[PDB]
């Protein structure tokens, strides 16, 4: 239960933060963002096609270490958060 | 003047002071080219 | 307050806003010097302000006053308070 | 585990250890390697004994290794033991109809980052015809020269690659229209001639190597088309846009190339020198032209990421003095190992850690240098060898030190995109971070020996042939 | 409260300059002293965007469009005899 | 040469009351009421040509420049106005000279010409006594063979025997504090 | 829904959160969190943030606009976050003094007494957890002996450490369960209440308590130690229990003395014995005057142990919770249960946190210290929130601390709440008539290692007359001497303790036989004087200071023994067996010591001073006798293993020529950093880690050297205190540089016999083999507050007063700069600088 509880309390930050950030760099491609959030993408998709799957819940508990994958997934989108900071402040200005 | 030996027990120590003191060498039993006497042999000479 | 009567000689003595002015406080004193510059260049006025928070700048102030080459028609106002441990270099160099 | 320890991979489920060669290590004197017969071992049971006393099992490892047909020297034969116990089979050059196709779909793009939409260039048919004429000198070129020859008249498409990569250098910008033809046919011919031909010995070789390079250009196209641009020298020292030292990085391609004069280049290294000389020994450097030649050679081999020099030549000419020199003028810190009366191999592996150190953590590009003096312990060609070859030492490190000194990489680590642990990140830096130089005397008795015992040693750094002033500088001296 | 960065004060005005809003700057008082003595600077420099009916005011380098229905208040205790560690305001900053 | 020795080590400090008190009472304990000592350590063609250049003509300026003969110790000019550092920098135009600023940009490689070279050097505006030059204002020099070191920071830097420092001030106080002043002999150009 | 936030412990940029200055990037804070995750919620919840701790206005003002009308939070960024209709913050709290009263008014409030409270009630359940097999007896105890002791108590107040009602009640409590009969229960009564007191009133205490008992005991005279036996019935008879085990081996470490178990340390081990047991966790600190046995008794318990990890924190006035956090983190395991990460001590299963000092950390301006604040939050709630963002509980640590009382300055006085969650007592000072026993046992075997079959000495009625000459001595100095002289006239028996220890060091040899009173006799008045005198400034002390000692020594023996020995220097150059440099490990008492004479020493002093000359600076220094006593006095404390200096004294007169000298001829390595334009703290952290790594590694003997125009920075005091007084530098290395650098220390460290980790023996040979040398300037504005400001400043190094020559030797020095009328112009030399003297001289 003690690895199951931070793996399930890992991939819903995830999930909200890959809901939130497909958009953005999809209707505004910069490359540099581009290569980033698409390696991202190609490291959520094939967790939830093995998901897709099986979906019995104790075999996260039973992946091929995904918890590395999860810790690098998050930093990477952190990342791409620092990069966001200009555009944020470029819509700041933009309705006040 | 001083004269050294090749095989001597003193040979860096009297190497230095005839490096600084002006001196004029002479060394009496070598067996070729020391390895450390390269960049005095050539011409190695940082400006201070 | 002293500020009004000197907004109103330099709208008096001087036309076209020459009149530039800063405060001192947290980050403002590096651009201080380079406006004081800048204004020893123009020959126009300059008025810095409260010289009684900033005690451990006034030794880069004095300097740059002794080292500068001033123009025509320069004019420095200043303004202090009462304040115990003063430099006494620029009070030399000063009227009171 | 339960019947003894055993080792597993982290964090995967098939872990692949690639060795890369199996022909080249060392036999005893009786003709069976230590190396085959361990791996001899571990592919029959699973298991090696380690030291204290005490077996040890394996999991779950492949071995996949490769190899190369045994026709030179320094290839031993593998023992039936090891070979029909594992899998194998072999495959061809690829040809000339493949190379073309190969180098014409690498010629089109990389010309066709600028002066995509013009005249001639485009209508790939010309793009084919290109790439068809270097393949053609190509195989003249190995039909003419052999191995019997020299340690080094090596001839792969290594040396195609790194030909067809070297023109991102050149501003072939085409936007003032030129002929347009001679503008990038002497830059190719240019590129050709420093690639082939400066590892050359004879003169005649030169001179036949001069008729095939213009038979085939006169072949392809009419006659009179490398005419008179020997005056010419492409450095770093003058190109468009001011290549003009900071940017500690390196570009993906080097410091990008310009056309320059002769005494414009006279006047740069007159201002470098006496830039020099402030603070060091005042030089009394003469100028002719084959220094000119010289030290626009090196500059166009030290701009680039991951370059390192062979000079063969004769003893007495200045070699360390215009390495030093251009060390100087891009702003590379230059280092050499000072020897002293107690040498050893301990010496050499603190001096090591340090040029290793610097120049994989901090980032600055670094300059090694290294001549026939200070080799003063047989296995120094041997480590030189290795950080040539691969990027690492082997041994050099332990486990405990390389925590602690490579924890300040891992964010840039993370922040670059660069996966895998932080050991690797170290090794490529290490790789784009680092030059090599050695000079060795030409007729020493150990040259052979030292150029046929390490095949890294003539194939990673280029080899120039210094040998021999002309008859006509030594008249103007 | 804490002492935050004059920048960070400017950015609040300029969010209050374009919007149309009451700063109520509750506790303004108890806040850092030289971030007293810029501010003072910039709320002046507003105050004579607003007198003068201009359209475009300038502070942190930008041309911040200033809006006219705006206006800026603060509330303040005296620092009595219990009121705690609150610092004296300046006196140029009282006369705005 | 006990008197004229205790006023250069001990009274190029006071202000002039404490010099005309202390050498009264000096005086009258050898005995010898007469016998003044500007006349017997400086003659009148000196004064006069010391005069030609801007030394001021005041009996304090005078024995400020007298003082200035000592060479066991680095003088210390408190001086408000800045002739006397005028009139140093005139008449010791002769031997090498480089005269640098405090808050200047090239202090340390200027300073480090100037040990090496044997230059006399002249340090204008001083605010105290600088972390840097407390073992070139002591002595600390190790040997290499015939010729002595001495440390600047990091470097190693030979110590030239032509090594003459002078130093400027603008403001009576700033700044000693209790052990950079028995090595420093400090003299105060004042007006009275 | 509960959070528990206790906001002094941790800094305020974590609690309320923070801005990165140069990146513009909000960093989120403990609450600003909690309030999101209220805010996440939906409408059928309820949630209350509490704040557990001490009340600032600085801070609790802060949340203002969220106990308004108006329920909104705001960040400093913008950034508002409301508050719907369910939150409540509760603010448990200890009092109201500091709050402005615009929080007073602006939310609800509840009132408690101290007549509300009801002890019975809390007796009760005590009673209720007890295992039912001496309840009967307890509770007829309790209910007509409990309330009598309690009240008379609370009437006497002369308790040392202000505690409430509550505190007292469960100091009374907590040393009784598990007593048999009425007698030990008295007793156990006696050692509950009487601990918090002082000596005035427990005399009276134990009068009355025995008196309103049934008997008195055979203890009638002195009734603090009745030692009540199961086995006998027995009541008291205090008994001396004398050790038989002593050779020169046991002195071997510094530490480890051994320990004469004297009736003071028996009571001592009484009190600690019910409360360390593997039943009883309880947290508890000693009380007692500085320098009196509370480390060493306390680490004779630890010993006493079965399974458990001692771990020493030395705290100061810089400790923070970051340094006990890697103090335990270096010895404790992460092991990740269920309800949040956990910590567990490695291979034990008690340890505990040895706490050094409470009452020297700092106080902000209102009274609160965040150490004390954080161990509160300890141990209360057995967690802490770690940073990024995690609770981060404990599972199995004590803290047993240590304080003296707070008589001096710099001793601040502990929050109320602290003081009666946890347990403590006091204890005295070992008297006179103890003292000449504990001496006396001491001084029999260290001078029997030698001589031990002659005449006078042996038959130990004169070995305990020297411990009694030297006690009434120790006894007239702290007499006629006090603190409000200066900052550093310390008198502890530590320094008892160093003296006699220090005569390991002389040739006591006595094969020829002297007379042989007077052979060492002057031996002792000599490490006497060398000890006690030269810390006294004044002459006219100096003088009052002889006629003591002289005295002593001739009321002890006739008259006329100290006589004429002024001229000995008893200095490492020369003694038996040709002292004489090899020998990098030093000697468990440094190299022995013998007899010289004064040109002899000339001479030793110009040979090692022309082989200096050699590869120095040549050095025209002179001589005359201060010079010689100086050097002699230099030597006889660098010859000592971790040894180091406080050079007192006037500027212009050679202490750095003199100490250059000795270390080259004990040919350590001197050490000073050379500071340049860009000081910072980064430069001397980096040279203090060469120093540390030559010094702690390779066995080298290292002298470090720094003086005033260095400490260019003012924490640089700070770090030479520490690594004066523990033997590290904190915060100093991370966790991944140890490993490394420590793995060549294994192989010694199994060989050696030392056990634990590796960093003790890094740090036990740091402490071995380094010696630092401070020279500060006397007449400087900042030397007071620099010699007040740190403690161990003026308790770990000797403290030499070098200040001001004498009249003789000024009238010298010309006559030795004349041949390289006469007496007139030397007179007359004297009296200019006498006369000068008012002015700076
Ligand atoms: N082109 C040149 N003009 C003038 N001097 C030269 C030239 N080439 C070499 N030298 C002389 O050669 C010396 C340096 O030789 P070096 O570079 O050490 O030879 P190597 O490279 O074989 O070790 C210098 O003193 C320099 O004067
Ligand atoms: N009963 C005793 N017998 C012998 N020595 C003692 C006794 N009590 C105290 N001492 C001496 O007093 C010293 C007490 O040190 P301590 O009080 O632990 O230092 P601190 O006050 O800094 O904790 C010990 O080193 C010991 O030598
Ligand atoms: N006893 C002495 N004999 C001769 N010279 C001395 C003596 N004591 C000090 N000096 C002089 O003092 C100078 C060194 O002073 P220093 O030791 O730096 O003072 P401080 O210890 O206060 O820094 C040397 O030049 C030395 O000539």
């Amino acid at each position: 239960l003690a690895e199951l509880d931070e793996y399930l309390q890992n991939l819903n930050h995830i999930q909200r933060k890959w809901v939130y950030l497909e958009p953005i760099f999809g209707r505004g491609a910069l490359p540099k963002e581009q290569t980033r959030f698409n390696r991202v993408d190609e490291d959520f998709r094939s967790i939830m096609t093995d998901i897709k799957k099986d979906n019995r819940v104790t075999t996260l508990t039973t992946h091929a270490g995904i918890r590395n994958s999860l810790l690098t997934i998050l930093d990477q989108l952190q990342r791409c958060q620092r990069s966001l900071n200009e555009f944020l402040e470029e819509k700041r200005s933009a309705f006040p | 003047l001083e004269v050294i030996n090749q095989q001597d027990s003193n040979f860096i120590t009297a190497l230095e002071l005839a490096v600084r003191f002006g001196k004029t060498l002479i060394i009496q039993e070598m067996d070729g080219v020391e390895p450390v006497l390269y960049p005095l042999l050539r011409r190695d000479l940082v400006a201070q | 307050d002293p500020s009004q009567e000197l907004q109103e000689l330099a709208n008096a003595e001087r036309s076209g806003e020459c009149y530039h002015q800063v405060a001192m406080g947290q980050g403002q004193a590096d651009l201080a010097i380079q406006m004081l510059k800048e204004c020893a260049r123009n020959g126009d006025w300059l008025c810095l302000k409260n010289l009684h928070l900033v005690v451990s700048w006034l030794p880069v102030l004095e300097k740059e006053l002794n080292t500068l080459q001033p123009k025509d028609t320069f004019r420095l106002w200043l303004t202090a308070e009462v304040h115990p441990n003063f430099t006494p270099i620029l009070l030399q160099s000063s009227l009171k | 585990t339960n019947t003894g320890r055993v080792y597993r991979p982290k964090d995967c489920e098939r872990l692949v250890l690639y060795l890369k060669d199996i022909n080249l290590p060392k036999l005893d004197k009786w003709g069976t390697s230590t190396l085959v017969a361990f791996l001899q071992q571990v592919l029959t049971y699973q298991g090696f004994y380690d030291e204290n006393l005490e077996w040890v099992g394996l999991e779950n490892i492949q071995i996949v290794a490769s190899m190369s047909a045994g026709g030179r020297l320094g290839r031993h034969k593998l023992t039936t033991r090891f070979t029909s116990i594992v899998r194998l089979c072999s495959i061809d050059y690829p040809e000339r109809e493949q190379l073309q196709t190969i180098y014409g779909a690498y010629l089109e793009p990389v010309l066709h980052k600028n002066l995509k939409n013009h005249s001639i260039w485009g209508s790939s048919s010309k793009i084919y015809l290109l790439a068809g004429s270097m393949v053609q000198v190509y195989e003249q070129v190995r039909a003419k020269f052999t191995v019997d020859d020299y340690s080094h008249y090596f001839f792969t498409p290594c040396i195609l690659t790194q030909w067809v990569l070297g023109l991102f250098r050149y501003d072939l910008e085409g936007g003032s229209s030129n002929h347009p033809l001679d503008y990038v046919l002497e830059i190719v011919a240019y590129e050709a001639r420093r690639l082939f031909r400066d590892k050359i010995v004879g003169a005649k070789e030169l001179h036949l190597f001069d008729i095939i390079l213009t038979s085939v250009f006169q072949g392809d196209w009419g006659s009179d088309i490398l005419d008179n641009m020997s005056d010419s020298f492409y450095v770093t020292w003058g190109a468009r846009h001011n290549s003009g030292a900071p940017g500690q990085p390196l570009p993906p391609h080097g410091k990008p190339l310009g056309k320059l004069n002769s005494t414009d280049l006279k006047d740069v290294i007159k201002k470098g020198l006496i830039h020099y000389g402030r603070d060091n020994q005042n030089l009394d450097i003469l100028l002719f032209h084959e220094v000119l030649e010289y030290m626009s050679r090196i500059d166009r081999v030290l701009s680039f990421p991951g370059g390192s020099l062979l000079l063969a030549g004769r003893s007495g000419v200045g070699r360390r003095t215009i390495t030093s020199l251009v060390s100087h003028m891009h702003g590379a810190v230059l280092f050499s190992p000072k020897i002293s009366r107690g040498y050893e191999l301990k010496q050499f592996k603190n001096d090591l850690k340090h040029v290793l150190q610097l120049a994989g953590i901090e980032a600055q590009q670094v300059v090694l240098l290294l001549e026939d003096y200070q080799f003063v312990h047989p296995t120094f060609l041997e480590m030189i060898n290795s950080l040539l070859s691969s990027g690492e030492v082997p041994g050099l490190y332990t486990l405990e030190e390389l925590e602690p000194l490579l924890l300040p990489l891992k964010d840039q680590a993370s922040q670059d995109g660069f996966f895998g642990p932080v050991f690797n990140y170290f090794t490529y830096r290490i790789q784009q971070n680092l030059h090599i130089v050695l000079i060795m005397d030409s007729a020493n008795s150990n040259f052979m020996i030292n150029c046929e015992s390490n095949p890294a040693l003539h194939k990673k750094c280029q080899v120039l042939w210094m040998e021999g002033w002309s008859n006509s500088s030594m008249k103007k001296i | 409260d804490e002492g935050i960065d004059v920048k960070s004060m400017g950015r609040i005005f300029v969010g209050l300059v374009k919007c149309g809003a009451w700063g109520c700057f509750d506790e303004f008082n108890r806040l850092e002293e030289s971030v007293l003595s810029a501010v003072s600077m910039q709320i002046q420099t507003i105050q004579d965007a607003l007198k003068n009916h201009r359209t475009v005011c300038e502070l942190l380098g930008k041309e911040v469009e200033v809006n006219s229905n705006s206006g800026i208040f603060i509330t303040m205790n005296p620092a009595g005899k219990g009121y705690g560690g609150r610092q004296k305001l300046p006196d140029n900053l009282k006369q705005l | 040469a006990q008197l004229a020795a205790a006023f250069i080590t001990y009274l190029s400090a006071a202000p002039e009351s404490l010099r005309k008190t202390c050498l009264e009472e000096w005086t009258k304990s050898a005995g010898l009421e007469k016998f003044d000592l500007r006349r017997f350590l400086c003659t009148e063609s000196e004064q006069l040509i010391w005069k030609s250049e801007g030394l001021p003509s005041d009996d304090l300026s005078i024995e400020n420049a007298l003082v200035i003969l000592q060479s066991r110790v680095c003088p210390f000019l408190i001086d408000p106005s800045s002739q006397a550092t005028e009139w140093l920098k005139t008449h010791l135009k002769d031997s090498r000279l480089e005269v640098i600023n405090q808050q200047d940009s090239n202090f340390i490689t200027a300073l480090e010409l100037a040990v090496r070279f044997g230059k006399t050097l002249i340090i204008q505006e001083m605010d105290g006594v600088e972390p840097v030059l407390y073992p070139l204002l002591r002595r600390d020099l190790v040997a290499q063979g015939p010729r002595y070191v001495v440390q600047i920071g990091d470097k190693i830097i030979d110590y030239n025997e032509e090594f003459r420092l002078f130093l400027s001030t603008r403001n009576p106080n700033p700044f000693i504090p209790p052990d950079a002043a028995s090595i420093v002999t400090e003299v105060n150009f004042t007006t009275t | 829904k509960q959070y528990t936030m206790n906001p002094k412990a941790m800094p305020r940029y974590q609690l309320l959160g923070h801005i990165d200055m140069d990146t513009r990037e909000w960093s989120d804070g403990v609450l600003t969190n909690s309030a999101r995750q209220v805010v996440r919620e939906p409408q059928d919840v309820s949630s209350w943030i509490i704040c557990d701790g001490d009340i600032d206005p600085e801070w609790i003002e802060s949340l203002n606009s969220v106990l308004d009308d108006n329920r909104l939070l705001t960040m400093p960024s913008g950034e508002r976050i409301q508050f719907g209709p369910n939150v409540n913050f509760v603010f448990e709290t200890h009092d109201l003094s500091c709050a402005s009263p615009a929080t007073i008014s602006r939310m609800g409030m509840i009132f408690l007494s101290d007549e509300e409270t009801d002890l019975n009630s809390l007796i009760k359940s005590w009673l209720r957890n007890q295992p039912a097999e001496y309840r009967n007896n307890l509770e007829n105890w309790i209910g007509d002996y409990f309330e009598k002791a309690l009240q008379w108590v609370l009437k006497q107040n002369d308790y040392v450490v202000e505690t409430s009602l509550v505190g007292t009640v469960m100091n009374g409590l907590s040393h009784l369960h598990g007593c048999r009969d009425h007698d030990e229960f008295i007793i156990n009564l006696i050692r509950g209440l009487g601990g918090n007191l002082n000596m005035k009133s427990r005399l009276e205490f134990t009068k009355e308590v025995f008196h309103w008992a049934r008997e008195s005991p055979p203890d009638f005279h002195k009734p603090m130690d009745t030692y009540y036996d199961s086995t006998r019935g027995r009541l008291a008879t205090y008994v001396l229990k004398k050790p038989e085990d002593l050779t020169a081996d046991d002195f071997s470490n510094g530490l480890t003395l051994p320990v004469i178990q004297t009736p003071d340390m028996q009571r001592g081990l009484d009190y600690f014995k019910p409360w360390l047991s593997s039943d009883t966790k309880q947290p508890f600190i000693l009380v007692g005057p500085e320098g009196c046995g509370k480390g060493m008794l306390l680490r004779y318990a630890f010993s006493q142990l079965r399974s458990t990890q001692i771990a020493t924190v030395h705290c100061s006035a810089q400790t923070t919770s970051r340094h006990l956090l890697q103090k335990l983190s270096q010895t404790c395991m992460v092991i990740s249960t269920n309800t949040g990460r956990v910590y567990r001590p490695k291979d034990c299963e008690r340890l505990v946190l040895y706490l050094k000092d409470i009452n020297l950390p700092k106080l902000d301006k209102w009274g609160t210290s965040t150490l004390v604040a954080f161990l509160q939050q300890v141990l209360t709630y057995q967690g802490f929130y770690d940073e990024n963002l995690e609770w981060v509980g404990l599972e199995n640590i004590q803290i047993v601390a240590s304080m003296s009382a707070g008589g001096r300055l710099g001793r601040h006085k502990l929050t109320t709440r602290f003081t009666s969650i946890v347990r403590l007592c006091s204890i005295d000072y070992p008297e006179r008539e103890q003292l000449q026993t504990i001496y006396g046992a001491y001084l029999e075997p260290v001078l029997h290692k030698n001589l031990k079959n002659h005449s006078i000495w042996g038959s130990s009625s004169k070995i305990y007359l020297l411990a009694g000459s030297m006690v009434q001595v120790y006894e007239q100095v702290r007499a006629k001497f006090t603190v409000d002289d200066y900052s550093h006239y310390f008198f502890t028996p530590c320094i008892l303790t160093q003296w006699v220890l220090g005569l390991f060091r002389y040739d006591l040899e006595g094969g020829s036989s002297n007379h042989p009173l007077d052979y060492v006799l002057e031996i002792v008045a000599y490490e006497a004087r060398r000890l006690f005198r030269d810390k006294i400034v004044g002459a006219k002390e100096l003088h009052l200071f002889d006629i003591i000692l002289t005295s002593v020594f001739q009321g002890d023996w006739g008259s006329d023994i100290l006589d004429n020995m002024s001229d000995s220097f008893y200095v490492t150059w020369g003694a038996r067996h040709n002292s004489g440099a090899p020998g990098q490990p030093l000697p468990p008492h440094g190299k022995p010591l013998g007899k010289l004479n004064s040109t002899d020493l000339k001479d030793v002093i110009k040979k090692g001073l022309i082989h200096y000359g050699r590869d120095n600076q040549n050095l025209d220094i002179l001589l005359f006798h201060e010079v010689l006593e100086y050097m002699s006095r230099i030597d006889r404390v660098l010859s000592f293993p971790g040894g180091s200096l406080l050079l007192a004294g006037r500027s212009g007169v050679g202490r750095r020529t003199i100490t250059s000298l000795v270390s080259h001829m004990h040919g350590a390595v001197l050490f000073s950093p050379k500071i340049s334009r860009g000081y910072e703290l980064k430069q001397f952290k980096n040279d203090l880690k060469h120093v540390l790594q030559l010094a702690g590694i390779e066995a080298q003997q290292v002298v470090l050297l720094l003086e005033d125009y260095q400490f260019v920075h003012p924490t640089f005091l700070e770090m030479i205190n520490s690594l004066l007084s523990s033997g590290e530098v904190p915060g100093l290395y991370t966790l991944e540089e140890l490993e490394p650098l420590l793995l060549p220390l294994k192989d010694q460290a199994s060989q050696d016999g030392f056990f634990g980790p590796v960093f003790n023996y890094f740090t036990y040979r740091i402490q071995q083999n380094l010696h630092i040398v401070l020279i500060m300037d006397s007449a400087n504005s900042n030397f007071m507050i620099n010699c007040e400001s740190n403690p161990a400043l003026h308790k770990k190094c000797q403290v030499l007063w070098m200040e001001g020559w004498s009249n003789s030797s000024m009238k010298k020095i010309p006559e030795m700069l004349f041949s390289e009328v006469d007496p007139d112009f030397l007179k007359s030399f004297l009296l200019i600088h006498e006369s000068c003297k008012a002015y700076g001289a």
